[PDB]
RNA sequence: AAAUUUUUUAAAAUUUUUUUUUUUUUUUGCUGAAACUAGCCUCCAUGAAGAAGGAAUCGCGAGUAAUCGUAGAUCAUUAGCGC
């Protein structure tokens, strides 16, 4: 197939580069991978009413137990309006706990926009595309600023 | 001290939650 | 310190034998001992009996000297020789 | 039934590549068919070159001589790593591999061998017996690398046993 | 809508406000929601909300010098927001319960236009239209 | 009361009997003598006596 | 199944102990605010979230009230996330057999067990054990106010072959009621109601002046069962150290008398050999007390959150709340006023994805 | 749930509390003197009342000083030896 | 060997109680030759000021302040606060 580079730089005070794609397998499931935060994700998606949702194992709600961290988690999915219908499996590597979630949303947010084109962001088209899913598929890739090589001097 | 003496939380602050692995 | 040996006083019981030619503590209780016993350091315990010996510590700069009497039994020699910091 | 890993440390990046490539003409030389006419190689799909990255360690010092708190600069150590895989059956070319690592010196650059091999085992009669499957291949060398004049190209060399 | 999201959300991290979990905070906030809720059928919520903040808009704002100055609605929601808190701190310090009440019963005043953000909101008003 | 899983302790020395489940494999490593071979004796003669159960 | 996916008003006259202030009863009357809040603890915060009593009619429930109501099997384990779909599940079964006046002891929440009130030793030995006058002593003036006519009714039964053994009903309830500085009577007193009911639902001894007329029904409901295994919060002075020196010996779950007396579950005495005589362990004999517990997934004292148990039953699961009932349920609280407004289709699915069937935030987030 | 004696500290205070059978989450209103007795019973078991304490530590630093040690003249001068504003004497 | 311990004026816990041999794993104040001054650890006990700090003023606008640990150095051990 012909996948192209979607990657972005977007932060500031240090880069990033996430130069995994978001790719459909020829198992009907596809496969995308999303950070935002050094610690990283990945995720596959069936299109199934399974077992529904899943990162690390578990069901989602003990391993992620704060409600707000959860909708962080949920959030492309609610904005995408295609909750139910996919099997979620998906992997995670990390950081700390809603950088997960945001982390491993983005990556939802990529697989599903291999899923259907013109929700999300791609580079299937130079690059460039616009839907309600498309701001949310170049990650956050800002890091902690380094503690200063410096003084607190004070 | 941030209860250093008796606490699950300032006996990390007084290094001795972490158990002092047997090295020399 | 109690735990695998809990008693340091070497070069004060070379000393105390020393002194120990008639009787270590008045076997012949106590009587003052006057022969005076002058050690030359302070890190050492103070061992059980030991009473009525007339004991000159080292401060750093003299021998200090200082009866023991009951109560100073279970102390280290070197709480009983100061560095004179009183104002 | 042998085989052999062979890991490589440097500083310079130029070295440990230069020693990566050597090593690799080597192996390749050292299994060659020069000529048909015999004809049992090993390219087995075990064989690698797998790279590595380092042990991520930064190490700061004073600026100034005196007073001169405020005067940090950061320092670093670098260590690049890889390891060169392949195994093989015979021991006449693996002593020419290590009489070939014997020869060729290489500048800055460790040297740490791996050797997991087969040698047979004597048992005394009694637990042969008291026998009548698994891996178990457990022997685990151990040398020293250091302290008696050697710049580290030590070689460990695990064993393992077979007694059916 | 989603401003209804929006001064909630400014609500949540103005009542961070101190290093720590803006899920402390956040569970802190919906709680004084829920307090809201208690008090006001006692003795109907995100609408109560919205017309406390609705009637907290400062549209102008005022420079010293004294010169006014046109300000975007947005920061009159995030001074808003900051003056309601400011004046809960204090209402709460004086019962000095938890927090979640002392936002709820300003919520429940500054929707009644009345307390003092509903004060200091008018005068800074007034004041704005003094020194044209 | 908390403890590294990998305590990785000094100060002693052993035969350092380990398993491999990701092989199915059993470790056994060297560390009383020397010389190499003083160990492969030594381990060899572990190997015998384990043969003994 | 006309009820189906809907809510239903609770009976709370046939409910004693489930909201009521539950520890102040033998202790001072507290200051008015401070009371001790046990009770049902999920239907207390059901209380005081919609402002009424009614629950949802899960299906799950169904098939609970018609295994209970069967005798197929009166050995039931319920475990799920936390609060889930137990406490409220298990209110409604008692609920529901309170309906059909069987005689019930109910358990509010085994924490109260366990956690606090004075107490004394009990011998010494294996079998010697521990004991708690307030816990033991609510749990029987709960089982009074709960069914005093039908208690009254009853008389002192004699034992199935403990007569042979000793040789070699509100009578006792009022026997341990009496006094508070002989706890060992109140507690002795409590499991002594426990065999009774035990073989009373049984059916060893019908009595002799009785009419043909079927015996109560004997149900125990066991809510937060595992703080009958985790470890509890008394502890002693062990006998070696001085008191200064006093590292706390902490209690456990066995060292108690009472609720190793109340391990229903690993009891033989519901698979009764008299009962399996007598009933014949058939379809038409149902002659067992049938017992179920169901325990959390938040345990206030580190119990183990699965049970490993050796004695054969039937484990149910309690499934999460499904995207139909979160939509009634998201309805009913539209109509309670514990929300402002209806719920999308959206915003269903949505809460369906985010609490994960997890009841008691489903009920947080409802404002929003 | 006597995390309330005044004389003695917690640890001890909750050990008396279970010498004699009170758990936690009992207050001093819920009591009976019976208790008490036996608690009172138990502090003659144990040691008793910080300020009988409090004239046992003035002789024992009586001994100490009268020991002629520097802790004495520390204890009559107030330095710490590891806010001389409190003292043992 | 076996079907015993514990209450009131009728009950309760076991079918494991009482003997001999065993046996592990932790435990030991730690490290140092020596821890009084003057180390550190653990556990008791006594429980100070302090209820947010004037005049004055400093530092810093995104993964920042603050808060939270974490690991490295020198080091027998001593960094709890230093870096």
């Amino acid at each position: 197939s012909g996948e192209a580079g979607s990657g972005l730089a977007f932060p500031a005070t240090s880069t990033s580069p996430e130069p995994a794609g978001p790719h459909i397998d020829l198992t009907g499931v596809t496969h995308a991978r999303g950070k935002r935060k050094a610690s990283a994700a990945s995720v596959q998606l069936v299109p199934a009413g399974g077992a529904g949702i899943t990162v690390n194992g578990v069901p989602l709600s003990s391993y992620f137990r704060d409600p707000a961290c959860r909708e962080k988690v949920l959030a492309p999915l609610a904005l995408a309006g295609a909750e139910t219908a996919y099997d979620v499996a998906a992997r995670v590597k990390g950081g700390g706990m809603m950088g997960q979630a945001q982390a491993i949303a983005t990556a939802l947010a990529r697989a599903l926009c291999v899923q259907q084109p013109s929700l999300g962001a791609t580079a299937g088209d130079g690059g460039n595309g616009e839907g309600p899913l498309a701001a949310m598929t170049r990650w956050d890739g800002r890091v902690v600023e380094r503690q200063k090589p410096g003084q607190a001097g004070s | 001290g941030k209860g250093d003496n008796r606490t699950r939380r300032g006996k990390i602050f007084r290094g001795t939650y972490r158990e002092q692995l047997p090295s020399h | 310190s109690t735990w695998k040996g809990p008693y340091v006083a070497v070069s004060l019981l070379q000393e105390v034998v020393a002194l120990a030619r008639k009787h270590p503590n008045w076997w012949n209780i106590g009587q003052k001992a006057p022969e005076v016993i002058n050690t030359y350091s302070r890190a050492s315990v103070i061992l059980p009996d030991f009473i009525a010996c007339r004991f000159g510590v080292h401060n750093g700069k003299s021998f200090v000297g200082m009866e023991v009497q009951e109560a100073m039994v279970g102390h280290r020699l070197g709480e009983f020789a100061p560095t004179k910091a009183t104002v | 039934a042998y085989s052999v890993e062979i890991a490589v440390q440097g500083f310079e990046k130029r070295y440990v590549d230069m020693a990566c490539n050597t090593l690799g003409d080597i192996i390749i030389l050292a299994f060659a068919p020069k000529s048909y006419a015999a004809l049992n190689l090993a390219f087995g799909p075990e064989r690698r070159d797998v790279r590595l990255p380092w042990r991520r360690t930064r190490i700061t010092l004073i600026r100034g001589p005196h007073i001169d708190k405020t005067g940090m600069e950061q320092f670093e150590r670098r260590e690049y790593k890889s390891v060169l895989t392949a195994a093989t059956n015979c021991p006449q070319e693996l002593a020419r591999l290590l009489e070939a690592v014997k020869l060729y010196q290489f500048t800055g650059v460790q040297i740490k061998m791996q050797l997991a091999s087969a040698q047979r085992v004597d048992l005394p009669a009694d637990v042969s017996a008291l026998l009548r499957x698994x891996x178990x291949x457990x022997x685990x060398x151990x040398x020293x690398x250091x302290x008696x004049x050697x710049x580290x190209x030590x070689x460990x060399x695990x064993x393992x046993x077979x007694x059916x | 809508x989603x401003x209804x999201x929006x001064x909630x959300x400014x609500x949540x991290x103005x009542x961070x406000x101190x290093x720590x979990x803006x899920x402390x905070x956040x569970x802190x906030x919906x709680x004084x929601x829920x307090x809201x809720x208690x008090x006001x059928x006692x003795x109907d919520v995100l609408e109560v909300l919205m017309r406390a903040v609705d009637n907290c808009k400062p549209l102008m704002k005022v420079i010293q010098s004294y010169q006014p100055r046109p300000l975007n609605p947005d920061q009159s929601t995030n001074f808003a927001v900051k003056w309601i808190l400011q004046a809960a701190q204090k209402r709460r310090a004086g019962a000095k319960a938890s927090m979640a009440e002392a936002l709820a019963v300003e919520l429940l005043l500054a929707a009644q236009r009345k307390g003092g953000a509903r004060a200091r909101r008018d005068e800074v008003h007034k004041l704005a239209l003094d020194n044209r | 009361a908390a403890r590294a899983a990998a305590n990785a302790a000094a100060y002693p020395v052993d035969v350092e009997h380990s398993f491999c489940r990701r092989t199915r494999t059993a470790a056994l490593s060297t560390a009383r003598y020397g010389s190499r071979e003083a160990n492969r004796k030594l381990l060899l003669e572990h190997y015998n006596e384990l043969l003994r159960a | 199944p006309a009820h189906l996916r809907s809510y239903y008003p609770l009976n709370l006259a046939l409910l004693p102990e489930a909201a009521r202030g539950s520890a102040g009863a033998f202790y001072t009357p507290r200051d008015p605010g401070h009371e001790r809040r046990g009770g049902c603890k999920a239907l207390q915060q059901e209380m005081e979230a919609t402002g009424r009593a009614s629950i949802l009619y899960r299906p799950i429930m169904a098939a609970l009230n018609g295994a209970v109501a069967a005798g197929q099997q009166p050995r039931l384990l319920l475990t799920g996330p936390a609060g889930c779909g137990k406490s409220l599940a298990l209110l409604g079964l008692v609920e529901w057999a309170r309906q059909q006046g069987w005689l019930v002891v109910y358990v509010p929440s085994c924490l109260a067990l366990v956690r606090g009130g004075y107490f004394a030793r009990r011998g010494r030995g294996a079998a010697g054990g521990w004991d708690t006058l307030t816990s033991a002593q609510q749990l029987l003036k709960g089982v009074m106010d709960a069914h005093g006519p039908l208690l009254q009714s009853l008389p002192v039964l004699p034992v199935p072959g403990r007569a042979a053994r000793r040789q070699q009903l509100q009578d006792v309830a009022l026997r341990g009621l009496s006094s508070d500085d002989n706890a060992q009577l109140a507690v002795d007193s409590a499991l002594q109601l426990i065999r009774q009911l035990q073989l009373l639902g049984s059916g060893a001894a019908q009595p002799p002046d009785s009419q043909p007329g079927q015996p109560p029904r004997v149900l125990f409901a066991l809510d937060d069962y595992n703080y009958l295994y985790g470890p509890t919060d008394y502890g002693v002075q062990p006998p070696s150290a001085s008191p200064l020196q006093g590292r706390r010996r902490v209690l456990d779950a066995g060292e108690l008398i009472l609720a190793r007396g109340l391990r229903l579950l690993e009891s033989e005495l519901g698979t009764n050999p008299v009962a399996a005589a007598a009933a014949g362990g058939g379809a038409g004999g149902v002659g067992g007390a049938v017992v179920v517990a169901a325990t959390t997934a938040t345990p206030a004292l580190p119990a183990p959150r699965s049970l490993a148990l050796e004695v054969p039953h039937t484990v149910v699961e309690v499934p999460g709340f499904d995207e139909a009932e979160t939509a009634a349920a998201l309805a009913h609280y539209a109509a309670t006023g514990a929300a402002t407004r209806a719920a999308s289709a959206a915003e269903a699915r949505h809460l369906f994805a985010l609490t994960g069937g997890n009841g008691r935030e489903l009920r947080a987030k409802a404002g929003a | 749930a006597l995390a309330r004696v005044f004389g003695l500290g917690k640890s001890t205070s909750l050990a008396v509390s279970e010498a004699c059978g009170i758990s936690k989450d009992l207050k001093v209103k819920d009591v009976k003197d019976s208790y008490i007795q036996k608690v009172t019973a138990y502090i003659e078991a144990n040691f008793v009342t910080g300020d009988t304490l409090k004239r046992q530590v003035r002789e024992n630093v009586l001994e100490e000083v009268a020991i002629n040690s520097r802790r004495g003249v520390r204890h009559t001068l107030g330095l710490p030896v590891s806010a001389r504003k409190l003292r043992p004497l």
